[PDB]
């Protein structure tokens, strides 16, 4: 059995056993999106 | 016109004026605050 899949580029619906917590923003916090880890402040955005 | 006049808010002479009116800069503050950055992400700016 051969598994193909592509990372970190595009959405998603195939994930690891992880639970999802609530959004905090306009706060320095470690994130993680579909996998992409990280530090930052999350604002609204108007980007469409 | 190559003295400053009492009279005009300027400490600047008209000659002055003018060469300062002459030369465009990004920047003249020196002072670009956080919250400023982060507020005004549409703009894309060169500083922030």
């Amino acid at each position: 059995v051969v598994l193909s899949f592509e990372l970190l580029n595009a959405p998603a619906t195939v994930c690891g056993p992880k639970l999802s917590t609530d959004l905090i923003k306009n706060q320095c916090v470690n994130f993680n999106f579909n996998g992409l880890t990280g530090t930052g402040v999350l604002t609204p955005s108007s980007k469409r | 016109q190559i003295l400053p006049d009492p009279l005009k808010p300027t400490k600047r002479s008209f000659i002055e004026d003018l060469l300062f009116n002459k030369v465009t800069l990004a920047d003249a503050g020196f002072m670009k605050q956080y919250g400023e950055c982060l507020g005004d992400i549409n703009a894309r700016d060169l500083i922030c």
